[PDB]
DNA sequence: GATCTGGCCTGTCTTACACAGTGCTACAGACTGGAACAAAAACCCTGCAG
DNA sequence: CTGCAGGGTTTTTGTTCCAGTCTGTAGCACTGTGTAAGACAGGCCAGATC
């Protein structure tokens, strides 16, 4: 038995027939809209699978509802490329491990200053936020800045 | 026809590698103390495949690279 | 001779100790002890008379070449690095190497020992020129890995 | 944002389902494939029509088992 | 010549990619000496066993 | 003659602490500090129109 894990997202998506990346479906396992994971975050079945991703691709091809563009998009849950290599459902580890790093990075940067204070910070705020936070990092914990963030930066 | 590329025939290192694992895949059948003659049609090996690429090295057909293996 | 770094020594090193029984090569740090006694800095000598504004130490290494650039910007900056060796004591080396075959020379002329101390005479030949634009790794951006001039002498 | 959502979303399900995650990390391929980085360096043919051939045997040849149970040597 | 609009611009957001490996060096990790220990390994040796 | 439970033996095999002293090996610092694609929202504007 085959089991399909070690793969970035873009190259899951690429390769699943899938809108890479930030698209309105995000969830390579729930058909879920972008904007409704956010009132709600917990509850998600999972449902992508290879054969019925294959089954959509082919209701897209034929279309046999006759639907315009955009419904056409939903029905289907937006899997307009035919997917060509198995997948495994699942994500990988180290990459989690990044995202919420960059993410948590980010969320710093921007605590630094006010925002719930000041609705719409400038640019030039977001740099000296940033050379703030590098500052605070480096004179404890004895950190340096990098372009982008390995798994090391990260832990 | 402008791409280099190599490779196996997939089940050929499939059996490289269990031919390799022979050694320790007879010792733990030996650990689990189990018959060793017979008992001898049925096993099962789960192995992953994996596939990620590398971009931009300096070429000595762009820079890039795609490389892909399993374990 | 082989361009063998320490991280590969190592490796191999536990690697065929490990291996069969033995100890076949030495680990690094004894062997970089022992290797202290070939590079310049080690041996006693002496100059008669002294030389002329020369430092009278014996025991340094590997010096800066900068000679103490007093560092003030306002000056001609003090940036181009370098590295040699106090000359005299690189010489003492290369002599004190080739003073096996000098002395089984004397044995091959029969020369006498207590009679061949003093008159003795060493023709050094030198060169010096530069390599351009070196090519180096991980240097997309400029790091002055270009230019380098290595002056030396036989 | 994607592994937020499937870390507040969907850990649980794969967890209970597949046994373990991490367990299949592609942190391995991608983390090793500065092998092929130094390897190119060192022990290149050189010519693209042989340097693949010859990296691949060289770094199969450092994957297998066998030679890794060699070189542990008794610990 | 207003009007409205398809479409194009730009600004912002998300997922990807190079940052090893190389010499120095300190630390903890390994090795030993008397005393004395307990705990098992395997023959021998005896009993309590029929 | 047999079966085992448990005497003894001498033998491992470990067992204890304090000085080392060699070691491998896991620390140190050390470059650079910006990119690439693709989706979306909004302003907006060329441009046909009636
Ligand atoms: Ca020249
Ligand atoms: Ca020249
Ligand atoms: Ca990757
Ligand atoms: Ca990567
Ligand atoms: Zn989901």
């Amino acid at each position: 038995f085959f089991r399909g894990t070690g793969y970035d997202e873009k190259m899951v998506r690429e390769m699943e027939g899938l809108e890479a990346s930030g698209s309105t479906y995000i969830c390579t396992l729930c058909d879920s809209t972008r904007a409704e994971a956010s009132q709600n975050m917990v509850l998600h079945s999972i449902t992508r699978s290879h054969d019925e991703n294959l089954e959509r691709y082919e209701i897209w091809r034929k279309n046999p509802f006759s639907e315009s563009a955009d419904e056409l998009r939903d029905r289907v849950k937006g899997v307009s490329a035919k997917p060509f290599m198995e997948t495994q459902p699942t994500l990988d580890a180290l990459h989690c491990d990044i995202g919420n790093a960059t993410e948590f990075y980010k969320i710093f940067q921007d605590e630094i200053g006010e925002v719930y204070q000041k609705p719409n910070p400038s640019r030039e705020e977001r740099r000296r936020w940033r050379s703030t936070l590098d500052k605070q990092l480096r004179k404890k914990m004895k950190l340096k800045p990098v372009m982008r963030m390995n798994g090391n930066y990260a832990r | 026809a402008d791409t280099i590329s190599r490779r196996f025939r997939y089940d050929v290192a499939l059996v490289s590698a269990l031919k390799d694992l022979e050694e320790d895949i007879m010792e733990g059948l030996r650990e689990r103390a189990l018959d060793d003659s017979m008992c001898t049609s049925g096993f099962t090996v789960v192995v992953k495949e994996s596939c990620d690429g590398m971009g931009d090295v300096s070429e000595k057909v762009p820079e890039k690279a795609v490389r892909f293996s399993f374990t | 001779n082989t361009f063998l770094s320490c991280s590969q020594y190592h490796k191999m090193y536990r690697t065929v100790k490990a291996t069969s029984g033995r100890q076949i090569f030495q680990p690094l740090h004894t062997l970089r002890n022992a290797e202290k006694e070939l590079l310049p800095g080690f041996h006693q000598f002496e100059w008669q008379p002294a030389l002329k504004n020369v430092s009278t130490s014996w025991d340094v290494g590997i010096i800066d070449g900068l000679s103490g650039w007093t560092v003030s910007v306002d000056d001609v900056p003090a940036d181009t690095i370098s590295r040699r060796f106090r000359y005299d004591v690189a010489l003492v080396s290369a002599l004190k190497d080739l003073e096996e075959d000098i002395m089984e020379g004397l044995r091959e002329r029969a020369l006498d020992d207590s009679m061949c101390t003093s008159g003795f005479t060493v023709v050094v030949k030198e060169s010096c020129d530069g390599m351009g634009d070196v090519s180096e790794k991980h240097g997309s951006g400029p790091a002055v890995p270009e230019k380098a001039v290595r002056f030396s002498f036989t | 944002t994607n592994y937020l959502h499937k870390t507040l979303a969907h850990v649980p399900e794969i967890v209970e389902r597949d046994g373990s995650i991490g367990a299949w990390a592609s942190e391995g391929n991608e983390s090793g494939n500065k092998l092929f980085r130094r390897f190119r360096k060192m022990n290149a043919r050189q010519s693209k029509t042989f340097e693949l051939e010859d990296i691949l045997k060289h770094h199969w040849l450092y994957t297998s088992k066998y030679l890794q149970k060699f070189m542990e040597a008794h610990k």
